[PDB]
């Protein structure tokens, strides 16, 4: 349970941070496409671990982790599913993304 | 259907790239020994869009012709799925025949180049996975509905049938 | 990519195009060959002429400027103005 | 030694892009035709299509009146 | 070499 | 922690790991990585912060309001009766959102938890909600957006009124 | 409520008493202390409201209007000094003063436990208002504009007036909180229909109802910046923060009443919307999509259900950030080619790079965007108007098709495309600007964090 | 129709504009350069057969079907260059076209980064400011009465002079900036 | 810095179906002028170019040379 | 797909309607004719949190197939022979299916001629 | 300062995941919750040591 | 600008139609205000109702991006007429012809799925047989009452 949940909300918090960077910045960066393109190959290999114990068990959790709203009897909270669609989808959507960056580095230099 | 479509965009990104830009397959063609590995990779990607057996379009669209033969449906659905599977390898070998066989009809500075090491990985990556990841997916997915598996041979080569005409 | 054009490539592809044609003898051509009054040619000719610029070169001269390019180095020219060539 | 643009002729080629396209194809159709020697049922059928003419009416139960 | 200035807005401020 | 009760869950039952393969399976060395390079350092953070407020101990508590006389004790335009009788009818009414809260996340849990066969395994939260869904319904809705234990002591002498009649018809 | 009220008469002596130089500086210094102290109001309670005295209350519904409120003062000021730089010294610190007495006038509005106390401070907004669009708008029609705006409301009000006159010969008492209490319903007749009328016709011309909304693309268009931040953010909102209280008394003939002023809204933001598609003016159109997003707010009152006014509170609390931001953008190109025509200046994103961004985010909280409080308070509405009647979706989602049309027509036209040519005196943008759309921003962004502060007293 | 310097089309122009679209669209039609280069010649041929035409009536008699020709025999994507109007990478560029007034809103610590380039730049504002009233009596010594009939501007008339509105012309942004 | 061209007297259309073109307009008393200005398409590296079947079954050589290589070599472990 | 042709274009009185099917008794022609046995207990295939769609009569050779998938991670291509005893005896039922349609095919055409020696007889 | 990347991207946000998720989310109810096992025929569970009982024998088919 | 120059009154009179003529810069002969029918158009001119598109892009236009000069009279509905907007060009097929055919294609498709949805086709088999009363106690019946026996047998 601990390695799932963690590594799945490591792979969205990962994610995010190249967002955080970009916009706490100061310099011109040294080859921020290449930053980007390494999170997400790093965010495609965290994902695969709860996807390989999903193929091994079948494991599924739900993180509803933050409550956010409680509208008298609809709580909505910060919730993730994690079944085999979020399984399967997010390394393909990761590994897939992670060949677009690179071939963005490529494709838009002279950008 | 994401390993060989991305894989599709980045071989004509390659291509537009190569020709300043062009991006009509009018002009064209004579590529299939200038850019090998863009070649390589856009008869693989076309091979798994139209379901060649046992590339990764053929472990999913493969069973959805054979499940949307073989069950209570709508005919006239079938039929036009059946003429729309015909129609993918009809537009597929006309980007093949028009983007990289035959002659050139490019203009005449041929800044033709596709040796960057991201270019290259990053299309070598989605075509191990257009190799492969059908194969891999579907042999490690769980077993969700019963997969008919019983059914006469007209109609379970209904697919490669359609595909070759 | 995209390799910056001179003025001598661009001449030299330009005569090579003509020189290409078989309607002009490539030992009478020079850049400031007219092509009415010194080639002989039909205004026909030069349309055609025209259009193989505009293959050779990937972009399009449109028809209020295509009527007025008579030689070799008012092409020239053109293709130096609409691609600013010698930065 | 990047690749110099030319004019009119056929470009230069890396021996390196030559010999990873001939690789990729060739691993292309070494996994077709090992996959087809192995499978061969994903293509070309799993199980007998039964011909139901052929069934007798004794294991059907239909009563000659 | 022929490096050529990039004219783009102020983006001091 | 919380309350086992109030948040019920059925006992676990994990079958042993039976490995027919003679391959090593990744997760069991990842749950190993997991367990040395992050449990112990988060552990050993979390018992240094324990530690500080074990350090210093202080309690709050759960407000306790005493009952005061609802709507129907209360004379007519009496605002210092019924002022006291709205607001015990409104936090009564809140509490009342937070149990409808309570039994749908016991359902959601259910259906979760029991996976695919939660239609059959799940009847009873079903059953559960079913009831309180119909108790908030009869007591709450269609008061409007000017809500008032008037308007609720109305909706309920209206729901009477047709309860009776329709036992006096019936007999 | 006195905490705020004499701090706020305290920034009198405060600008004309200030030096020449500092009168910009010090009053917004200390309207922003005032702003930091209007958080003490977030003692809301969930059963009571926060009753200070006899004269004064605040529960749910005034607290976020009055801390935008008192938040919109600075940002106003700041907005101002620029285009009133030369402006002489004694009619600009008139200016300040209109701006702080209106303030004045805004906070017991939206704190006056009385109704009548409520209505000689809600008809009070109209003299500082008036003031400010005729005395410092740019243009003629300004003039025009003041009739409008001073008419449209008085004829609406001077009837709620007697109405509420009536209630205090008939219940003894406007005080809220008593008529919280002693309630009565108000059955079918013709008395009773004209007393709804009189209680809702001045918080119908106040919202806008459509039909009724005429003064408005006059009169926040004509204004100066200042006066149309305050117009489109807080003095529409003094219509539904006085159709929540007043809709107390009224019923149950609202349930009928209602139908054919929610026709006017269900139709009538599908008019306006329309409307922000093909107007030439830019300041036109962020009048008009005002309009078109208090219709929202009039059907979510009038429909009285609680997902209708936290969806009705959220919205009014959304759209006062997001109109006011609005208008301080076009106002800053305004202060570049001096032309409110949307055509114009195109292509600025290429000039203006950082004010594009502030544009963009804007025109997204305009089309509410999840999870801003734009969308909470829009999906809300549109969750209660489905339970109302399951049809009103059409009406409603074909809104939100057309709110995102006109939206980014507004930025495509301005941002984007290709620049003007003969256009070279846009200059970069100032750090006074950035930081007017970071203020408008900022807080509209940090409040999906915690949005039940902004979903008033039956959150 | 609409031209900047003439006021309409001649007939030998529009017959050389039919002539440039007919093979614009039979190129798209007949892809193959060898197949294109046979019926371009046979469209060739065409038009060598009415050249001689001295009827105006009947030359715009033939222009007119020719037209109607070409309307039923066009392509319904013909192939247009990309940076061509209606290309894919028409005007693509124009979001990076910063005009040079810019650089006159720059801080001083970036113009400090490029002082050469800087210092250039105020030799041609100078040159522009020195040359804009002797072009502006220029042009106005030069138009004829009631304004000017046709968009064409003059060049310089004398040693030492600049051609008449030059500065948006000469100082324009690159194609690729 | 400068690119040299190649020589233009090499572009002849004999050996091309350029020189099929020209001879179905002689045909017909026609000539073709722009035929050397095409000829390079149709000569040098970028002439027989493969045909469809050709390019699906780029790689089959090798592919079928490691698919009898593996064959044998499972059928080999077997025993 | 002949069955189609023979109902839509000839006649549906001797067709079998799949909807609405079997029509006749399953005793009708059958002395003594016995259950379908299942294997795997109702609890099994509970706990095994099967799919309401595979807990058909053939649901003891799929938690055989998903015990082995489990057991045999990470070799994925370790349970080829449980999966096709589940492919097999779907198979199987499949071609009783087929049977139930052909026995509800050739009794209405027992039907179909008894009604017309009826007919033709009185 | 080789592979900072592990360790400020992946392996510091693993242990403010971890703290979060263990002292914070899983003390509060229904917050994660997970899909309970699946039992075959034949395993045996930890938490009791009952062991399941395999399955009937087959009537073989094939 | 000035009042002269501003829009006015519908012209009624020839000289005060030249006038407004003169103050839209075009030709008499070219201008044609909108017709007094009481709509608010005043003199304003009413120019041909064609999009931007159709404008010549190889012109040089002062407003490149809108096709459009300065001075020169806008459209009346220009902001409608743009180029991220309606577009009026001719097409390749007329466009009675091109409604013809997509309505005959929508509404052939259409009719062919209902024929097909009448006609369903399925494959020669009974129906999919489970057991325990068709997975009574699975499909949520409650186990205080107790179904019919579905009894399903060999074949
Ligand atoms: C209480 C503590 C809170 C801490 C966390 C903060 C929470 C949010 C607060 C608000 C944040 C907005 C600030 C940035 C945007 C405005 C300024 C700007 O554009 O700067 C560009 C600049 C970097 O750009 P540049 O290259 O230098 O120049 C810009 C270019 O000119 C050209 O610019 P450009 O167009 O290339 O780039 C602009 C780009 C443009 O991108 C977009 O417009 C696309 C955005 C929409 C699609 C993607 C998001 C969809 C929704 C998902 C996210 C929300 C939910 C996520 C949760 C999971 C799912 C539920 O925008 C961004 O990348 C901004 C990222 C964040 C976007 C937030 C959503 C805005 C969309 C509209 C409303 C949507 C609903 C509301 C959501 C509210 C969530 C809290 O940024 C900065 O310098 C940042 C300065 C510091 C910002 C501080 C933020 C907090 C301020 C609050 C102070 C008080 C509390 C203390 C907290 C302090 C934390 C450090
Ligand atoms: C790099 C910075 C990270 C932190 C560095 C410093 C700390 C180092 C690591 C230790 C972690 C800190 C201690 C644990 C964290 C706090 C735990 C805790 O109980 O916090 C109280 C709570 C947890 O929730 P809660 O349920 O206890 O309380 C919520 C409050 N009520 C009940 C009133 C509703 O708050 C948080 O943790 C806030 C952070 C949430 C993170 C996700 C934010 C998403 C924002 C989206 C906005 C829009 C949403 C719209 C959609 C919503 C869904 C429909
Ligand atoms: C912005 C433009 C539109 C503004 C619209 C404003 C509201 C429209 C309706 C106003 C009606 C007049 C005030 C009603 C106050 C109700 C008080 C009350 O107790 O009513 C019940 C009382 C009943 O009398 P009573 O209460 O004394 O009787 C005792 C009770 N019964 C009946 C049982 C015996 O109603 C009246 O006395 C008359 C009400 C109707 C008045 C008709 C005359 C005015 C007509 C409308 C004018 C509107 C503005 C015109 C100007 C437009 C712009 C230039
Ligand atoms: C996959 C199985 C491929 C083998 C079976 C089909 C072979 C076939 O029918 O090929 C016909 C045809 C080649 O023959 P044809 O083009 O008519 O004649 C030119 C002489 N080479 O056409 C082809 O071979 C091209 C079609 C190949 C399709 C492969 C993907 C499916
Ligand atoms: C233009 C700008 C946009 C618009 C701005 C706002 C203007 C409109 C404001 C008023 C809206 C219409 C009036 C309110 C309608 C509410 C329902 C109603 O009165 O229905 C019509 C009524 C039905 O009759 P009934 O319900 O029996 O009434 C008897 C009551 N004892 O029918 C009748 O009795 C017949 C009609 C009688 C005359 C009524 C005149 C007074 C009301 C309109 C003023
Ligand atoms: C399961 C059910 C499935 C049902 C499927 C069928 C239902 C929908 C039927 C069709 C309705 C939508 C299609 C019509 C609107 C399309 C508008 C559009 O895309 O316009 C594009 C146009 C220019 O585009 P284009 O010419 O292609 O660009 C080439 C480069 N110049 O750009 C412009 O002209 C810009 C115009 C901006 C303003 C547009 C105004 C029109 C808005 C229409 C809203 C319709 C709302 C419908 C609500 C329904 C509620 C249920
Ligand atoms: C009877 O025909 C059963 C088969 C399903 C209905 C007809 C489907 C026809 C199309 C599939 C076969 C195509 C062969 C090329």
């Amino acid at each position: 349970m601990n390695l799932f949940s963690s590594l799945t909300l490591v792979t969205l918090i990962l994610l995010t941070m190249p967002i955080a960077a970009i916009n706490f910045n100061t310099h011109k960066f040294t080859n921020y496409p290449l930053y980007v393109k390494t999170t997400i190959s790093c965010a495609f290999i965290t994902s695969m671990i709860p996807t390989m114990m999903f193929i091994h068990t079948g494991q599924e959790m739900i993180i509803s982790n933050w409550h956010w709203l409680t509208i008298q009897t609809l709580k909505l909270s910060l919730s993730f599913k994690m079944d085999f669609f979020s399984m399967m989808f997010v390394p393909v959507a990761l590994f897939v993304t992670w060949s677009i960056m690179e071939f963005s580095m490529w494709y838009m230099h002279s950008d | 259907h994401a390993f060989f479509k991305a894989m599709l965009f980045m071989c004509s990104g390659s291509i537009i790239h190569s020709l300043n830009d062009e991006q009509d397959i009018r002009k064209m063609g004579g590529l299939f020994k200038a850019m090998p590995f863009t070649t390589t990779a856009l008869i693989i990607g076309s091979l798994a869009l139209t379901g060649m057996p046992f590339l990764t379009g053929f472990y999913s669209k493969d069973l959805i012709i054979e499940s949307a033969n073989t069950s209570y449906t709508n005919a006239w659905a079938l039929l036009m799925t059946l003429v729309a599977t015909s129609f993918t390898a009809i537009y597929s070998t006309r980007i093949i025949f028009f983007a990289l066989l035959g002659q050139p009809r490019f203009p005449t500075l041929i800044n033709i180049n596709e040796n960057n090491p991201f270019l290259i990985n990053s299309i070598k990556r989605l075509l191990i996975g257009s190799l492969f990841a059908g194969f891999i997916i579907s042999n490690n997915i769980p077993p969700m509905t019963i997969p008919q598996m019983t059914m006469p041979h007209y109609l379970k080569m209904t697919a490669l049938t359609v595909t070759i005409l | 990519d995209a390799p910056p054009l001179t003025l001598e490539g661009i001449k030299d592809r330009v005569l090579y195009v003509l020189k290409l044609y078989d309607k002009i003898d490539p030992e009478k051509l020079s850049v400031n060959s007219h092509f009415m009054k010194d080639l002989g040619l039909d205004s026909l000719d030069q349309v055609e002429i025209i259009m193989a610029m505009e293959d050779e070169f990937g972009f399009e001269i449109p028809d209020i400027d295509a009527e007025k390019l008579m030689c070799p180095q008012e092409i020239v020219d053109y293709i130096a103005d609409k691609k600013d060539v010698y930065e | 030694a990047h690749i110099e643009p030319r004019y009119r002729q056929f470009p230069q080629l890396t021996r390196s892009q030559v010999i990873q396209a001939e690789f990729f194809s060739a691993t292309m159709w070494f996994w077709i035709l090992w996959r087809f020697w192995h499978d061969s049922d994903a293509v070309l059928g799993h199980f007998p299509y039964p011909d139901p003419s052929q069934w007798t009416d004794e294991e059907l139960g239909i009563p000659p009146d | 070499g022929k490096r050529l200035f990039i004219i783009k807005p102020s983006g001091f401020y | 922690s919380w309350d086992k009760d109030v948040y019920p869950e059925p006992p676990r039952r994990t079958p042993a790991p039976s490995p027919q393969t003679s391959l090593p399976n990744p997760i069991t060395y990842l749950t190993k990585a997991f367990d040395l390079l992050v449990d112990r350092p988060v552990t050993l953070v979390r018992e240094f912060i324990e530690r500080q407020h074990a350090k210093n101990k202080y309690y709050y508590y759960h407000r306790e309001f005493r009952r005061v006389p609802d709507i129907t004790e209360c004379h007519e335009k009496d605002v210092l009766c019924m002022f006291e009788a709205e607001m015990q009818w409104k936090r009564d009414y809140k509490v009342d959102q937070e149990i409808v809260n309570i039994i749908q996340e016991r359902l959601k849990a259910c259906q979760q938890r029991e996976g695919e066969s939660h239609r059959q395994n799940c009847a009873k939260e079903l059953q559960q909600f079913t009831q309180v869904v119909k108790a908030y319904q009869d007591r709450y809705h269609d008061l409007g957006a000017h809500y008032s234990a008037r308007k609720c002591l109305a909706k309920q002498k209206q729901r009477m009124l047709a309860e009776r009649k329709a036992t006096k018809e019936a007999a | 409520m006195l905490k705020y009220i004499i701090p706020t008469m305290m920034l009198m002596p405060l600008t004309w008493l200030s030096k020449n130089s500092m009168i910009w500086i010090n009053t917004t210094l200390h309207s922003l202390l005032i702003s930091l102290t209007s958080l003490l109001l977030l003692n809301q309670f969930g059963d009571n409201s926060l009753n200070f005295s006899l004269t004064f209350f605040s529960d749910s519904l005034s607290t976020p209007l009055l801390i935008l409120t008192m938040w919109l003062l600075p940002l106003m000021l700041m907005a101002s000094q620029h285009h009133l730089s030369k402006e002489n010294l004694a009619r600009k610190k008139l200016f300040i003063s209109m701006l702080i007495l209106l303030q004045l006038f805004l906070i017991m509005t939206f704190t006056a436990t009385e109704l009548i106390f409520f209505y000689i401070m809600f008809e009070a907004t109209l003299v500082p208002t008036l003031i400010i669009i005729t005395r410092w708008g740019n243009q003629t029609e300004r003039l025009n504009a003041g009739l409008y705006f001073l008419f449209y409301t008085l004829a609406g009000s001077l009837p709620l007036l007697v109405a509420l006159i009536y209630i205090q010969n008939t219940m003894g008492s406007l005080n809220f909180l008593i008529l919280q209490y002693w309630v009565q319903p108000m059955p079918n007749s013709w008395s009773n229909t004209f007393m709804w009328l009189a209680c809702m016709m001045a918080f119908m011309v106040k919202m806008p109802l459509y039909g009724l909304h005429l003064w408005l693309p006059k009169a926040h268009v004509e204004a100066p910046i200042a006066g149309s931040m305050v117009l489109a953010a807080i003095l529409l909102k003094l219509g539904g923060y006085g159709m929540m209280r007043i809709t107390l008394l009224l019923n149950p003939i609202t349930d009928f009443m209602a139908y054919p002023f929610i026709m006017l809204s269900l139709w009538g933001m599908i008019m306006t919307s329309s409307i922000c598609l093909r107007q030439t003016d830019l300041k036109s159109l962020i009048a008009y999509s005002s309009v078109s997003h208090m219709a929202l707010v009039i059907v979510a009152i009038l429909i009285q259900t609680p997902w209708s006014y936290m969806g009705a509170t959220a919205l009014m609390i959304a759209h006062g950030l997001t109109s006011s931001m609005l208008f301080c953008l076009a106002n800053s190109n305004y202060e570049r080619v001096h032309s409110r025509t949307m055509i114009l200046a195109r292509g600025l994103q290429t000039l203006l790079p950082l004010m594009a961004a502030w544009w963009l985010l804007a025109s997204l909280t305009n089309l509410a965007l999840p999870p801003s409080i734009n969308l909470i308070g829009e999906l809300f509405v549109v969750m209660s108007t489905f339970s109302w009647s399951n049809i009103t979706i059409i009406l409603m989602g074909l809104n939100m098709v057309i709110t995102a049309l006109y939206s980014l027509y507004m930025l495509i036209t301005t941002q984007r495309g290709k620049h003007t040519h003969h256009i070279n005196n846009i200059l970069p943008s100032f750090t006074r600007e950035n930081a007017l759309m970071s203020l408008h921003m900022l807080p509209l962004l940090l409040l999906s964090l915690n949005p039940k502060i902004i979903l008033g007293p039956l959150y | 129709a609409f031209l900047p310097s003439a006021a309409y089309l001649t007939h030998q122009q529009k017959v050389l504009q039919l002539y440039k679209r007919a093979l614009r669209h039979l190129e798209s039609r007949c892809v193959h350069r060898d197949k294109y280069r046979y019926f371009a010649c046979l469209l060739r041929a065409r038009f060598d057969e009415h050249k001689n035409e001295k009827d105006m009536v009947k030359a715009t008699q033939l222009l007119r079907e020719a037209e109607k020709e070409f309307w039923h025999g066009q392509h319904p994507q013909p192939y247009i260059f990309p940076e061509s109007p209606g290309g894919t990478s028409y005007e693509r560029y124009e979001c990076y076209k910063v005009p040079e007034w810019c650089l006159d809103d720059w801080h001083p610590s970036e113009k400090a980064m490029y002082p050469d380039y800087f210092a250039k730049r105020e030799q041609w504002k100078k040159l522009r400011r020195e040359s804009w009233e002797r072009e502006v009596k220029q042009l106005q010594e030069e138009t004829p009465v009631g304004g000017p009939r046709t968009e064409a501007l003059p060049p310089a008339r004398k040693q030492g002079d600049l051609p008449p509105l030059w500065w948006h012309i000469v100082t324009r942004p690159r194609e690729r900036p | 810095s400068k690119m040299e061209l190649p020589d233009y007297k090499q572009w002849k259309i004999e050996g091309t179906p350029l020189e099929t073109v020209q001879e179905k307009l002689a045909a017909r008393g026609l000539r073709d002028p722009w035929g050397r200005n095409e000829a390079w398409r149709y000569m040098g590296g970028f002439a027989n170019n493969v045909s469809f079947v050709g390019a699906l079954l780029k790689g089959f050589k090798w592919g079928f040379a490691a698919f009898v290589v593996a064959v044998g070599a499972e059928y080999y472990l077997e025993s | 797909g002949a069955h189609l042709a023979r109902r839509y274009l000839g006649d549906a009185s001797v067709e079998p309607e799949p909807l609405r099917m079997p029509t006749f008794p399953p005793d009708y022609g059958f002395p003594e004719r016995k259950e379908r046995e299942m294997v795997a207990t109702q609890q099994e295939m509970n706990d095994a949190q099967l799919v309401l769609q595979q807990r058909d009569y053939c649901a003891h050779y799929l938690i055989r197939f998903l015990k082995c998938k489990r057991d045999s991670f990470p070799n994925f291509l370790a349970c080829k022979h449980e999966q096709h005893d589940w492919d097999y005896c779907e198979h199987l039922d499949y071609v009783k299916r087929m049977k139930e349609f052909e026995r509800e095919r050739r009794l209405l055409q027992r039907k179909k001629r008894r009604e017309q020696r009826e007919a033709d007889m009185a | 300062r080789h592979s900072i990347f592990a360790f400020t991207h992946v392996l510091i946000p693993v242990w403010i995941i971890h703290y979060y998720l263990k002292y914070h989310v899983t003390t509060k109810p229904y917050t994660i919750v997970e899909k309970k096992p699946r039992i075959f025929p034949g395993d045996t569970i930890l938490e009791t040591g009952e062991v399941i009982p395999p399955m009937k024998e087959f009537p073989d088919q094939h | 600008i000035t009042k002269d120059m501003l829009p006015g009154p519908y012209p009624k009179t020839p000289e005060e139609r030249a006038a407004a003529a003169k103050k839209y810069n075009m030709r008499v002969e070219d201008y044609e205000p909108y017709p007094d029918d009481g709509m608010g158009y005043g003199d304003y001119p009413k120019l041909p109702d064609r999009s931007q598109q159709e404008r010549d892009p190889w012109y040089d236009w002062d407003h490149p991006d809108l096709r459009l000069n300065w001075g020169e009279p806008m459209h009346w509905d220009l902001d409608m007429y743009i180029r991220n907007r309606v577009d009026t060009s001719p097409t390749p097929v007329n466009w009675n012809l091109m409604c013809k055919h997509l309505f005959g294609f929508v509404a052939f498709m259409l009719f062919m799925f209902w024929v097909g949805e009448t006609y369903p086709t399925y494959q020669p088999v009974g129906p999919k047989q489970y057991p325990y009363n068709n997975l009574y106690l699975e499909r949520g019946g409650d186990p205080n009452k107790e179904p019919e026996p579905v009894v399903h047998y060999e074949i």
